[PDB]
C-alpha cells in the first residue's frame, strides 16, 4: 500500500500510511493508487490534497505550491505551508480569498477548497 | 415453436448470466446504500438526543 | 418504413401522460424526499 | 549553480517547467537552510 | 426473408392510419411506468429505510439532477428534470421489455411485444416534442426575437449556415440515434430466428445482453442530449 | 431493369454501413481511449467523463445511425426503383 | 438506360454518405477525445470546453451535411436521369 | 436477374464486414492502448479502467455485429431479391 | 452510351465527395482536438489560437470544397459526355 | 447466373478480408504501441502489460478471425446459388 | 468504346481525387494539430512555426495537386480515346 | 464464364493484398513509432523493447502472410471457378 | 477488348493515384507535425530536425512517385492490350 | 474473355499498389514522426535511433514492395490469364 508523507519545507506534517490520495496538479487532477510509475508533479497555486487511508475519514489538506513525487514506495508531497482541516478557521479562509494579492488568495482558496467550501 | 424454444432458451441464458453476475452487485451496492442511508437517518435522531 | 402516420400523436400523448405522472407523482416526490 | 555529473520517471506536464518552478524553490530551501544554520551557529 | 414495417393491429381513425403494435407497445411500456410510479407513491418514504423502486427512482433523479446542474442549473431550467428522468424510464423500459422471450415463428419470425423505438413514429414522437421544448424554453430565455437571432449566431457568426443546419439535425438524429440502434436490433434478433434452435439459443442471449447494454446507453445519451440541448438553448 | 437498380441499392447500401460501422467503431475507440486515460489518470473521473463521454458516442453514432436510416431507404425502399 | 444511371446514382450515393460518416464518426471521436481530456485534466474546463468543441463538431458535420445533401441529390433527384 | 441482385448483395455485404471489421478492429486496439497505458501507469487502477474499457467495447463491438446482422440480411435474406 | 458515361460520372462524384468528407471531417477533428487541447491548457489563449485553427480549417475546407467543385463538373458538366 | 454470383461472392469476400487485415493490423499495431511505451517507462510492468494486451488483441484478432470464417462462407459455401 | 472508356476515365478520375482529398484533409489536419498546440505552449512561435508549417502544408498539398492535374488529364484528357 | 470468375477473383485478391498492405504497414509503422519514442526515452532500453515489438510485428504480419495466403488461393486456387 | 482493358487501366490508375495520395499526404502530415512540435518546443532544433524529416519525408514521396509510374504504366503503354 | 480478365487483373493490381502506397506512406510518416521527436528530445542518440527508424522502415517497406511484386505478377504474369 501506499505511505503518503506531506512534508513542509520547516518540518514533517504527516507520514501515515494511505490507499490512494488525489491532487489537482498542474497537468490536472491526478490520482495515486499504489505502485503507480514514478512521477513528480506541479501542484497547483490553491493546490488540495485528498487523502483515503483504512478506517479513518478522508484527510483534506491545503497545500501552498507544493510538489508531488510518485515513488516505487513513497508518495511525497513537499509543501511550503501545509495545513489540516482540523486547523482551518473557515472566516478567515472566506476573508482571505478574496485578497489582492495572488499568492495569498490563491492560498485562502486552498484553505477553502480543504474546508469543503 | 422451434424459433419459440430458440429464443426462450436464449432469454434463459441471459436471465442466469444477469441473475448470477448482474443481480448480486446491483443488489449489493443497493444494499450498502440502504444501509448508509440507515446509518445517517439514524444519526440525525441520536444528534437530537444528544 | 419511414413515412410517420397518426402513431406519431398516438405515442406521443401517451408520452405524455408518462410525462404528467413522473412529473407530479415521481418527480417532486424524489425531490422531496431528497 | 555548477552542474556536477555524478553519473547513473515521468514529469507533469513537462520536465523543463517543473525545473524551472523548482530551481528557484530550491534556493529558497538552501537559503532557509543557511538561516537555520547561521541561528544555530549564533547561539 | 426478412420484412421491414409490416406492423399489426394497424387501424385507421380521423382519417390518419395508426400501427397498432407500436401503440400496443408504448402503452405496455407506459402503464409499467406508471405501476413503477404509484408504487413508489404508495411506498415512498425519507423517514425509513428506502424501498427499491424508491432507491431507482432517487438514483435516476440524482444523476439527472446532476447533468442538469453541471450545464443548465434548475433555477434556470427545474421542468427538464421531470422530462430527463421520464425519457429515460420512457425509452429504458421500452428497450428493455423487448429482451422478454416473445418471439415466436408465424414460418416467418414474429413478437409479441417488439420495441417502440423500432418504428419511426416513437422515435419522432419523442424527439419533436423535446425539440419544441427546449425550443420553446429558448423563446422563453431569450425572447421570440432574440432566440432565432442566437440560435443562427451560434458561437461563431460567421458559420451561421452551420448552425442553423446543426439545429436541424438535433432532432432528426436524435430520433434516428434510438431508432436505428433498436430497428437494426429488431433485424438482427429476426434473422437469429433463421438458425435451428438449438443454434438459435446462444445467438439470441449474446444479442440479448447486447440489446440491455445498447438499450440503456440510449436511453442515457438521448436523455443527456435532451440536457445538452435544453442547456444550449437557455443560454 | 429492377435487377439492375436493387442490385446498385444493395452495393450503395454495403458502401453506406462500411462508411458509418469504420467512423462507428474509429470514433467510439477514440472517445474510449479518452475516457480510460482519463480515469486512469484521475479515478475519480469515473463520475463526470461519462457525461462528455456520451455526448461524444452521441456524436459518433448518429453519422452511423443516420447512415443506417438511409441505409433501410436503399435497400427496402430504394429511392429510384 | 435509366435502370443504370440509377444503379450509378445509387452507388455514388452510398460512397457519399460512407464517407461523410467516416469523417464525421472520426472527426468527432478525435475531438471529444480532446473534450474528455480536457475535463479529466479540469473538471471546471466541462463549462468552457463546449464552445470549442461544438464549433468542431459543427464543421466536421457540415462536410457530413453537405454531403448528406448532394445524396439527396443523387438519389432521389438524378443529374443525367 | 437473381443472379445480379446476388452478386450485387454478395458485394454489399463484403463492404459492410469490411467497414465493420475495419472499425472494430481499430476502435479496439485504440480503447486497448489506453487500457495497457493505464495499467502501465496505474497497476492498482485494472479494475477500475475495465468498465471504462468493455464499455467502449461494447460500443464498437456493437457497430461490428449490427453491421454482422445486415450482411446476414443481404447475404441469407437478399432483400429485393 | 450516355447512361454509361452518366453512371461513370454519378460513381465518380461519389467517390470525390466520400474522399473529401473523410479528409474534411478527420482533418477538422484532428485540427479541433488541438483546439480544444490547447483551450482546456491554457484558457487566456482562446483568440490566440482560432487564427492558427481556422487557417488550418480554411486549408482543410479548401481541399473539400475543390473536391465540391469538381463533383459538380462530374455530375452536371461529366466532360466526355 | 452462377459465374456473376461466383465473382461478386469472390470481390465480396476480397473486402472482407481486406478490411478485416487494416482492422486486424491497425488495432494490433496500435495495442502492441502502448505496450513497447509501457514497458519503456516501466521495464517490470512487462507482467501487468501482456494481460490486457492478449485481451484487447485477443478482441482485434477476434474481429478478423470472424471475418476469415465468413469469406469462407462466401468463398466455399457462397450464398445465393 | 468511348462509353466505357469515359465512363472507366470518370471512376478512376473519382478515385484520384478522392484519394487525393482524404490525403490532403488528414494532413493538413494533422499538421495544424501540431501548428496550433506549439502556437498554445508558445505564443511566439506563432512567428517560426508558420515556416515548418506551409512547408508541411506545401508537401501536402503538393501530393493533392499533382492529383488535381492527374484528374484532369484523365477526365477531360482520355489517355486511351 | 470463368473469365468473368477469374476477373471477380482477381479483384477480390487485390482488394485482399490492399487491405492486408494498409494494416501490415500502419500497424508496423506504428509499433515502430513506440519502439523508436522508447528507445529515445531511455537509449540503453533497446534490446528490452525488441520482445514487445516483435510481439507486435509478428501479430502484424501473421494478419498480413495469412491474407498473402488467401490471396494466393483467390488467385491461383480460384474456389468455385 | 480493348475498350475494357482502357477502362479497367484507367480504373486501376486512379486507385494507384488515390492511395499514393493518402499515404503521401497523411505521412507527410504526420512527419510535419513532429517536425513542428519539436520546432515548437526547441526553436533551435530547426536545423537538427530538417534532416529525420527530409528523410521521411523522401521516404514517403518516395512511394508516393513509384505509384505515379506505374499509373503511367496503367495509363500510358497499358499492359496486356 | 481475356479482355475481361486483363481489365480485372489492371483494376486488382492498382488496388494492390494503391493499398501499398497507404501502408507505407502513413508507416514510413509514423515511424519518422518517432525519429524526429527522438532525435529533438534527444540530439545525441541519432544512431541509436536510427537502427530501430530503418528497421520499423523495412518493416513496412518490405509489406509495399513484397504487395509491387504481387503487382507485377497481377499485371504481367496475369495468373488466371
Ligand atoms: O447528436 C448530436 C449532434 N450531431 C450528430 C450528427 C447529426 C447529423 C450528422 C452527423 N452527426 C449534435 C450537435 C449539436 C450542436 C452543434 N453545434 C452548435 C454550435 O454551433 C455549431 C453547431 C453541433 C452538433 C448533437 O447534440
Amino acid at each position: 500500500d501506499l505511505n503518503v508523507e506531506i512534508v513542509a519545507v520547516e518540518r514533517e506534517l504527516w507520514s501515515g500510511p494511505a490507499t490512494f490520495v488525489f491532487t489537482r496538479t498542474t497537468a490536472g487532477e491526478i490520482g495515486i493508487l499504489p505502485r503507480h510509475i514514478p512521477l513528480v508533479a506541479q501542484l497547483v497555486d490553491d493546490a488540495m490534497v485528498r487523502v483515503e487511508r483504512e478506517g479513518e475519514d478522508d484527510l483534506r489538506i491545503a497545500v501552498d505550491g507544493g510538489f508531488l513525487s510518485v515513488t516505487e514506495e513513497t508518495v511525497r508531497i513537499l509543501v511550503e505551508n501545509a495545513q489540516f482541516e482540523s486547523e482551518i478557521d473557515a472566516d478567515a479562509a472566506k476573508e482571505d480569498a478574496a485578497s489582492d494579492d495572488e499568492r495569498t488568495a490563491a492560498w485562502g482558496r486552498a484553505r477553502l477548497r480543504a474546508l469543503g467550501q | 415453436m422451434s424459433i419459440f424454444i430458440g429464443q426462450l432458451i436464449g432469454f434463459a441464458v441471459i436471465a442466469f448470466i444477469i441473475v448470477k453476475w448482474v443481480v448480486p452487485p446491483v443488489r449489493t451496492l443497493m444494499r450498502n446504500q440502504q444501509e448508509a442511508v440507515r446509518a445517517a437517518l439514524a444519526e440525525s435522531a441520536e444528534a437530537a438526543k444528544k | 418504413f419511414l413515412i410517420p402516420n397518426g402513431t406519431f400523436f398516438a405515442v406521443l400523448i401517451i408520452f405524455l401522460i408518462v410525462l404528467g405522472v413522473i412529473s407530479k407523482w415521481v418527480v417532486p416526490p424524489i425531490s422531496k424526499v431528497l | 549553480m555548477e552542474v556536477e555529473y555524478v553519473g547513473e520517471y515521468s514529469f507533469e506536464p513537462d520536465p523543463e517547467t517543473l525545473f524551472d518552478a523548482l530551481l528557484p524553490r530550491y534556493i529558497a530551501t538552501r537559503v532557509y537552510a543557511a538561516l537555520l544554520e547561521a541561528a544555530a551557529s549564533e547561539s | 426473408a426478412i420484412h421491414v414495417g409490416h406492423h399489426t393491429l394497424v387501424f385507421e381513425l380521423f382519417g390518419m392510419t395508426f400501427n397498432g403494435d407500436t401503440i400496443l407497445a408504448t402503452a405496455v411500456t407506459a402503464v409499467i411506468v406508471i405501476a413503477l410510479a404509484f408504487y413508489l407513491r404508495a411506498k415512498v418514504t425519507s423517514t425509513g429505510v428506502p424501498s427499491g423502486v424508491q432507491l431507482f427512482w432517487e438514483a435516476l433523479t440524482i444523476q439527472m439532477r446532476q447533468q442538469i446542474e453541471g450545464s443548465i442549473g434548475m433555477k434556470i431550467a427545474p421542468f427538464v428534470l421531470p422530462l430527463s428522468v421520464t425519457i429515460f424510464v420512457f425509452i429504458l423500459i421500452s428497450n428493455w421489455l423487448a429482451v422478454l422471450p416473445l418471439q415466436y415463428g408465424g414460418g416467418a419470425a414474429a413478437e409479441l411485444y417488439k420495441a417502440p423505438a423500432s418504428d419511426i413514429n416513437f422515435v419522432l414522437a419523442l424527439a419533436l416534442f423535446v425539440f419544441v421544448c427546449y425550443h420553446a424554453a429558448g423563446i422563453w430565455r431569450r425572447g421570440i426575437v432574440g432566440h432565432p437571432i442566437k440560435v443562427v449566431k451560434g458561437h461563431v457568426a460567421f458559420l451561421a449556415p452551420i448552425n442553423i443546419v446543426e439545429e436541424l439535425a438535433k432532432p432528426i438524429s436524435l430520433a434516428l440515434r434510438l431508432f436505428g440502434n433498436i430497428f437494426a436490433g429488431g433485424i438482427l434478433v429476426a434473422l437469429i430466428a433463421m438458425f435451428p434452435w438449438y443454434i438459435q439459443w446462444f445467438p439470441n442471449a449474446v444479442w440479448k445482453t447486447f440489446d440491455l447494454f445498447v438499450g440503456l446507453i440510449q436511453a442515457f445519451i438521448f436523455s443527456l442530449l435532451t440536457i445538452l440541448y435544453f442547456s444550449q438553448s437557455m443560454e | 431493369p429492377n435487377a439492375i437498380i436493387t442490385a446498385g441499392a444493395l452495393i450503395g447500401g454495403g458502401l453506406i454501413m462500411g462508411g458509418g460501422a469504420i467512423g462507428a467503431g474509429i470514433g467510439d475507440g477514440i472517445a474510449g481511449n479518452a475516457l480510460i486515460s482519463g480515469i486512469a489518470r484521475q479515478p475519480e473521473a469515473q463520475g463526470r467523463l461519462f457525461t462528455p463521454f456520451f455526448i461524444t458516442v452521441g456524436l459518433v453514432e448518429a453519422a452511423y445511425f443516420i447512415n443506417l436510416a438511409f441505409m433501410a431507404l436503399f435497400v427496402f425502399a430504394t429511392p429510384g426503383l
